[PDB]
Parts: structure tokens; C-alpha cells; sequence
């Protein structure tokens, strides 16, 4: 009678997320504790664990999926762990060292404030090209293409022969502006690859103007250096995960998590898009729930264990950022834009020695949760620890249980680390660090929203991850938003948010179209034909990409897109192009009026400057199964008494408050459940403080009211 | 408080990446000093005790018979009392000229003798180099470091000041 078709994975969490959804709608989440050395094994329990929740075996549900995808730390692990092939790097002579230079700022890329102007705290990984295994060539080509000094084959061949020598088992080839002029590197390319031929052995070549021609050479040759260290590798990583699944049942092609927001096969021929390991997906979630909802405005809010997430959709669209860096690497990826704002639930609580005062985290105890853990280790407190002593968790229903905790602990704990020391008690410290963190995240998303021109007014907040619910009365109260969501699948909606992702494949390429206001038809002529052959460029990888995956070019729909600018200010979003090509005076207006139109709809237009054209997209989407969303209709607005689970008294605002107990999975689409409650699942909990209300759409959606 | 085998390696300079940045960033132990005294006790050739390193080879120490303080270098010589300036007692090679310069540095690369002289501070006995300075010429020799030990071990450490005879 049941029919479980979409499986969504998040491993680069706390632990191991799965979220499966049945033909209704019908949900369950699984928890379990990753196994980086071989994800497989935490893959497995943790789909046991969520099956379990219905009855299931996974042997049952495994032959039922119709599709599933993958987000993790696979490829992350490779890169930081150095497991790649020994790959070489062809760049311009007198240049060779730019590389593993890491441009200087990769010695303090990922790190706190305090560790970055901490000097002595700063330090350089490995390159992932050494020295001896690269080679430079004589040539220079200008910013406009101009050949400075041409190309010297000769230093190519010795180039190329000296790195097949050296054994290499890949060979990238970067050279300045060849995003501008490729003519050169693409020489280079064909050189290296007769002399590879010539030798038999099989070495690979990539020509960053062939895989990701942007501005950046630090930023391009590190991302071109990954399709040779680390591609290839990580294709047998996912082999072994999708082996694993598919050796149990499955009959479907996995698809994992691009930096972009759409998903793409581990046979992709660019997998260093799939670096990404952070919860992106939470992104991709509330948007898909949002266009189904009437949802253009959304604040996105991951309250993990080991990290604070926070992110918005405007007008339907989310930001994407162009240049990022990821596993203290520079790279040309462009990546769903998230900022971090802590260290999750499980951040540790100190007191500055010089100070006394109170700091959280930069580091967290994650799975190990706090002290409440005996068995864990963990010697200091953490916010997790606060949530016992103040009576917002349930010690014995840590993951329905599994994790054995003990109250008592936190509040030996958090007596002698926080509150004596600061004269306090132990309920009024514990309150008074969940008061801090409440109002770091309620203004760091007030903040975020002022930052777009908006107020949270005309904004929804989602608050999902295992203790978003925990705090979202708290760092939501006052702002005002229209509406507050808590999803009934909190703990795993990263998760789900990665099968609601489209089957999306993105290339992208760097422009510099410089158009005054006003300017003849030749001009514009011209500017849509520079745009146009840039578009053919990348139409060619996406739809090779999905050819390889067993889809042809009428099963996919393009998507040509651009990123545009009034000259001289920059902008944060992407124009989907109103036109499937570009080629007359005409056409091109219609693309800068596309840009006034979306630029007007998100936000102070300033069309007397002209417009600059600085990278062309194209996306190409096939369509998947994706996660059903409920639609039930709506019961009676009292809870049935089965789901009430008894009583637990928590602490708030100098009060201690009998609060009632409510099984989530338990309450009906309609109900409402006045504060002060504790709506409890076995991998989230959901606080209700008097003051408070909330109510059950027919999505399994929770709303939350202030009343 | 850190494993004594992690402060050993951070003697020996061999310790791993993330206990150094945990050292860095996280709040200093207030037990660092005995342990990194003891650490350094029980590798001298030499059972006199040291009382604060002044660089990786020379030390402050306690005379075991005398009592008197002096500095020592690693090998076990003894330059002066712990007042004075181990520096004078010490055997200098001062490179004034191109020709010295350009063993140490590329040319122009060099500093130029006639700005800035650059002079190497040996231990008689084992030939050590313990402190390089780098003035102008005529540059009286720098007197680095004269510590309040007294109020260091009393009023910060909360230890014993150790016996102490005059010179
Ligand atoms: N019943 C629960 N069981 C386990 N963790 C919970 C539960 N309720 C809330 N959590 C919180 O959820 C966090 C984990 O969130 P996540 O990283 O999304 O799995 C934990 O650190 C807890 O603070
Ligand atoms: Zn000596």
C-alpha cells in the first residue's frame, strides 16, 4: 500500500541525514553517525533507522525508490585529505610558482576573526600540484586577447614530454586570458596531447578554457586541477556508495549535489562542482516549498549541531556567489550563498580567562553532543548542555533514546564553567546563553534582510535542522515576519531539499561587453553576437553532459542566462535570458530591458551608464521525480489526546513552567497547540514558549504565532 | 592543561598541526612553564637547574654548588652572572665587509657593511650561535633581556624563588 519513490541524502552535517517520502507525501527522517572512511556503512544504518519509523526494511523500500541523490563530504574529503593522482600543470613560463603560492590568502582562508589576525595561527596546505611536476610555456596574451608574445611550441612539446616523464597521471594547462583568447592554451592543449599519444601512456589533459574559462587564474587553475587530482578518485568513492545501494535494490542512477543548486550524475565530466558539502540544499528546500506555497520571500535558517546556516530567497530567486572558496581553496565555482553564524547546538560555551566573557564556540562538540554525554568525552559545556538544564530537550528521547544522556551532568557542568563564576544561577546562566545566541541570529537576519533593501515584514522565515526548531521563538520574536515555518521533517529538510533539486547541469563564462546607453544597431549587433557565441560554447557542454547520462537534446530544456550590470556598480543576481538566442539590435534590447525588469522586481536604476556584460550561463534541466509535498485536509483544532506524552517543566524568562508534551508525528493537519508546550520528535524538538502558539497546515507545515 | 608528549614535541618542533592552532587560539595553561622547565631539565648533560631559558641553547641556571645564577649554554659552559650580559663574555665574528656579507646572502641582496653590520655571538666551547645582531657599525652590544625572576616565580608562577648566592 506503500510506495516509497525519493531518496535524499545530507552526510555533510552533524551525522548522516536520509529523508524518504512516499507516493502521499508520506515522510520519515533518518539519523546515524558518518563513516567518512566509508560513507556507505552510515548510509545504510542511517536509511535502517529512518525505515524503522514506519515498519520498513531497507531491503523493501531500495527496490521501490524510483531516484535518489547524494550530498556529503566524498569529494571535500579527497580534496583536504590529499588522496588525489599525481596531476601536473602547464602554465606560462616564469610563472610556474602561482599555484602553490595559494595567492597568499589560502594560509588563512576558513578561519574565526581572532585566528585571522592571530599571525602565528596562519598556515599553507600542500599544493595539490607540487613544483617538480610543473612546466611553464613561453607566451603572453593581454586582457583583450592581444598576443603580447606568441606562442613558442617548442617550449610546449619540452613542457609536455617533461611532465610525461615525470609520470604524470593527469596534465591541467592554464595560461592568462585564455577565457579572453583561448587560441594559444587550446595550441598548448593539442601539443600536450599529440606528445601523450606519442608516448602511450594514458594521461589526461585539461585546458582551463575548455572546463572553466573565468577571470582568476588562482581561482580557475585550482578548479581545472581538480578535474585532474580529484575527479576521477572521487567517481570511485561514489561508485562504492552507489554499488552499495544498487547491490541492495536499487535501480535508479544517483545523482549528487553541484555548487550551483541543481544536481548532476558522479559521471559528470565536471565534478569538481560537487566540492560543495554545506547544507545548500535547506536553500533548494524552502524555495521548492515556496513556489508551491506562494512563498517569493524567504529567510532560510539551519540550526544544526555543528553549524549556524542562514540564507534568503528574493522574489523567488536565491543569490549565488561567483568566486567562493572552499577546503582552503580559491576556486570558479558558483555556489548557492550561505553565511555561517556559529558552530550549531553543539558549540562550546567558555568564559575568557582575561575577560570573563562569555564565547561560543568557534569549535562544537557535534555528535558528541556535550557533557550530558558521559560516554562522549566532552568536558565542556555546550549549547546543547543549556537545552537540558533549562528543560527544552528530553534527556530520553535523544534520537528516540539512542544517545544515553544524563541532565544531571549539564548542570554540574554548566555550575561550575559558567554560573558560579559570573554569581549566577544555574537556570538563569543556561537561559542567559540562549538569550545571546537568540539575538546574534535575530539580528544577523534583520541585518541580512535590511541588507536587500526589504524589512522582515515582507519575509517568511524557515527554521529547520535539529535545533532550529529549538530556538525559533527566540531569534524569530519581534521581527515581524509574515509568516514563521517550522517543517515537520526539520531534521532532514537539507536533506530533502536535495531530491527536490532539479537534474541541472551549469557552465559558465567570463565576458566583458562594454555598451554605453545609447549606441548604433552594428554595436548592439555585435554585443548579442559576442553573448550568442558564448551561449553555443556552453549549449555544447550541458547537452554532452546530459547525452553521456542517456538524455538527448529534446528531453533537455535550456535555460541561457548572463550576468549583467549598470557599469561601474555591481549586482548579486542572474537574468534568465527572455530569449532562446540573440542576433539583432532588437534582441539585445530585450536583454538589457530583462535586467531593468528583474533589477526593479528585487530592489535605483541607473540606466544612463550603460550596461556591462561580465560572464555568460547556460543551464540545462531534465526532469526527475521529485518529493512529494502532503495536501491533507484539515482536522478538528484540538490535538487527539494520544498525542499528548506527558509533562516536563522548562525555564524561561525567571519562570519555571509546567509545559505539555506533544508527539509531532502524532498531531493532525489543523491542530493547534498553545504554549507553553514541547512539540517532540526522536530527532527534533519543537518549542513552544507561553506567549507562543502554533498550528498544523495540511503540509505537515508548523506556523508560529506570538498572539 | 596539554599532554606532556605535546608540549615535548612543541620543544622538539615535530608537533602536529592542530594542537599547535588548539595552543594558538584556545587559552594559555597556566602550567606550561614547569612542564616546559622540567622538559628541558632532563635533557642538559648537567643536573644544575635551570631557572628561565633565554633561547634554545642557553639558559639561566642555578649553580648546584655555588648557588650562584649564571647563564649557560646547552653544553655546559657558563658565561657570567645572570645580571650581566652573557654577550660580553662570548666570542663575536662581525662581518663588516662585501666579501663576509656574500657568504650569508646573495649580492645586492646583501646589506651594506658600511650601513649595517651584521654580528655572530658564538659560544667558546662548542662554537654555538646564540644570538645574531645586525646594527650599525660603532652599536654598543645590546644588553637583550634582564628578567625579574624574583617577581616572576613569587607573584606570577606562585612558586618558590630558588636559593640564590651573590657574585
Ligand atoms: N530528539 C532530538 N534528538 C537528537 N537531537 C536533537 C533532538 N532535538 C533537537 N536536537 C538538536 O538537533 C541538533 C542536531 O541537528 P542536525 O545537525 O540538523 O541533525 C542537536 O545538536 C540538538 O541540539
Ligand atoms: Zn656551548
Amino acid at each position: 500500500l506503500r510506495n516509497v519513490q525519493v531518496l535524499g541524502i545530507d552526510a555533510g552535517g552533524t551525522m548522516t541525514d536520509t529523508f524518504f517520502v512516499d507516493q502521499d507525501g508520506d515522510f520519515v527522517v533518518g539519523k546515524a553517525q558518518s563513516t567518512p572512511q566509508n560513507e556507505a556503512l552510515g548510509l545504510i544504518a542511517s536509511s535502517e533507522d529512518g525505515l524503522a519509523n514506519w515498519g520498513m526494511s531497507l531491503h523493501e523500500a531500495l527496490a521501490q525508490l524510483q531516484t535518489g541523490v547524494y550530498s556529503g563530504t566524498a569529494m571535500l574529503n579527497r580534496v583536504v585529505q590529499r588522496k588525489g593522482l599525481k596531476c601536473g600543470l602547464i602554465v606560462n613560463r616564469g610563472m610556474e610558482d602561482f599555484h602553490r603560492m595559494g595567492r597568499a590568502v589560502q594560509s588563512h582562508l576558513g578561519y574565526a576573526y581572532e585566528d585571522r589576525i592571530h599571525l602565528n595561527t596562519h598556515r599553507y596546505d600542500p599544493p595539490l600540484v607540487p613544483r617538480h611536476l610543473t612546466r611553464g610555456v613561453v607566451e603572453r596574451t593581454d586582457m583583450i586577447g592581444t598576443q603580447v608574445i606568441p606562442l613558442r611550441e617548442d617550449t610546449a612539446r619540452d613542457a609536455a614530454r617533461d611532465l610525461i616523464a615525470a609520470d604524470a597521471e593527469g596534465i591541467v594547462i592554464s595560461l592568462l586570458h585564455s577565457y579572453k583568447n583561448p587560441e594559444n592554451e587550446r595550441r598548448v592543449r593539442d601539443i600536450v596531447l599529440e606528445e601523450v599519444e606519442k608516448s602511450g601512456k594514458k594521461i589526461p589533459v585539461f585546458a582551463s578554457a575548455d572546463y572553466y574559462p573565468v577571470r582568476k587564474e588562482t581561482h580557475r587553475t585550482n578548479t581545472t586541477i581538480l578535474e585532474g587530482y580529484a575527479a576521477e578518485p572521487s567517481r570511485q568513492t561514489l561508485s562504492k556508495i552507489s554499488n552499495a545501494f544498487k547491490e541492495r535494490g536499487t535501480k535508479f542512477d544517483f545523482r549528487v549535489m553541484a555548487t550551483h543548486g541543481g544536481t548532476i550524475s558522479w559521471k559528470a565530466k565536471e565534478l569538481a562542482r560537487t566540492i560543495v558539502s554545506g547544507p545548500i540544499g535547506g536553500v533548494i528546500g524552502a524555495k521548492y516549498l515556496g513556489e508551491v506555497l506562494g512563498y517569493k520571500n524567504i529567510a532560510c535558517s539551519d540550526i544544526g549541531g555543528t553549524s549556524f546556516d542562514v540564507a534568503l530567497i528574493t522574489q523567488g530567486e536565491m543569490t549565488i556567489k561567483n568566486d567562493p572558496d572552499m577546503a582552503r581553496l580559491v576556486l570558479s565555482l558558483p555556489l548557492v550563498a550561505m553565511d555561517s553564524v556559529g558552530a550549531g547546538a553543539g558549540s562550546f560555551i567558555r568564559l575568557d580567562p582575561y575577560t570573563r566573557a562569555i564565547k561560543l564556540g568557534p569549535d562544537s562538540a557535534g555528535y558528541r553532543v556535550g557533557v550530558c554525554w558521559k560516554e562522549s568525552g566532552i568536558e565542556t559545556v555546550t549549547i546543547s548542555d543549556c537545552h537540558m538544564v533549562l528543560g527544552y530537550l528530553n534527556p530520553d528521547n535523544f534520537l528516540g533514546g539512542a544517545v544515553k544522556l544524563d541532565r544531571q551532568r549539564s548542570v554540574d557542568a554548566i555550575k561550575a564553567q559558567i554560573a558560579d563564576p559570573l554569581g549566577l544561577s544555574v537556570e538563569d546562566a543556561a537561559a542567559g546563553v540562549i538569550e545571546l545566541l537568540d539575538s546574534d541570529l535575530r539580528d544577523y537576519l534583520r541585518s541580512m534582510i535590511s541588507g536587500k533593501g526589504y524589512s522582515p515584514a515582507s519575509f517568511v522565515c524557515f527554521s529547520y535542522g535539529g535545533a532550529g526548531p529549538v530556538h525559533t521563538y527566540g531569534y524569530t520574536e519581534g521581527l515581524g515576519f509574515e509568516d514563521v515555518i517550522v517543517p515537520a521533517w526539520a531534521a532532514g529538510f537539507s536533506a530533502f531539499g536535495c531530491a527536490a533539486a532539479d537534474f541541472e547541469y551549469r557552465y559558465d563564462k567570463s565576458l566583458d561587453i562594454n555598451m554605453p546607453t545609447e549606441t548604433p544597431d552594428t554595436d548592439k549587433e555585435k554585443a548579442a553576437a559576442t553573448l550568442q557565441a558564448a551561449w553555443e560554447e556552453l549549449t555544447k557542454n550541458v547537452l554532452e553532459e546530459f547525452k553521456l547520462n542517456g538524455y538527448s537534446a529534446d528531453q533537455v530544456t535550456l535555460q541561457p542566462g548572463y550576468r549583467m550590470q549598470y557599469r561601474g556598480q555591481l549586482n548579486d543576481l542572474e537574468i534568465e535570458s527572455p530569449l532562446a538566442q540573440a542576433h539583432t539590435a532588437a534582441d539585445w534590447d530585450q536583454l538589457t530591458d530583462a535586467f531593468n525588469a528583474t533589477y526593479g522586481r528585487v530592489y535605483a536604476r541607473s540606466p544612463e551608464l550603460g550596461y556591462s556584460v561580465t560572464g555568460a550561463i547556460m543551464r540545462g534541466m531534465v526532469p526527475i521525480p521529485k518529493p512529494k509535498i502532503p495536501k491533507e485536509p484539515e482536522e478538528g483544532e484540538t490535538p487527539p489526546e494520544s498525542a499528548k506524552i506527558g509533562t516536563r517543566k522548562f525555564y524561561r524568562k525567571k519562570r519555571w513552567v509546567d509545559a505539555q508534551l506533544y508527539h509531532m508525528e502524532s498531531l493532525r493537519p489543523g491542530n493547534r497547540v498553545m504554549g507553553p508546550a514541547v512539540i517532540e520528535s526522536d530527532a527534533t524538538t519543537f518549542v513552544v514558549p507561553d506567549g507562543f502558539e502554533t498550528w498544523l497546515d495540511g503540509h505537515r507545515l508548523f506556523h508560529l504565532r506570538e498572539v | 592543561a596539554y599532554t606532556r608528549s605535546k608540549i615535548v614535541d612543541l620543544v622538539d618542533g615535530k608537533i602536529d598541526p592542530d594542537t599547535l592552532h588548539q595552543m594558538l587560539s584556545t587559552p594559555k595553561d597556566p602550567e606550561r612553564f614547569v612542564t616546559y622547565v622540567e622538559i628541558l631539565q632532563e635533557r642538559m648533560p648537567w643536573d644544575d637547574k635551570i631557572i628561565l631559558p633565554l633561547g634554545p641553547k642557553l639558559f639561566i641556571v642555578q649553580q648546584k654548588v655555588s648557588k650562584k645564577w649564571t647563564v649557560r649554554c646547552e653544553c655546559g659552559h657558563d658565561f657570567c652572572d645572570w645580571k650581566d650580559n652573557w654577550k660580553l663574555s662570548a666570542r663575536v665574528h662581525v662581518r663588516d665587509t662585501p666579501q663576509k656579507m656574500e657568504e650569508i646572502y646573495p649580492r645586492l641582496m646583501a646589506p651594506t657593511p658600511s650601513w649595517q653590520v651584521i654580528r655572530e655571538y658564538f659560544c667558546p666551547e662548542c662554537g654555538t650561535l646564540h644570538d645574531v645582531e645586525a646594527p650599525t657599525p660603532w652599536y654598543p652590544v645590546i644588553h637583550d633581556f634582564s628578567p625579574d625572576i624574583e617577581g616572576f616565580y613569587q607573584e606570577w608562577l606562585g612558586l618558590p624563588v630558588p636559593e640564590r648566592a651573590d657574585a
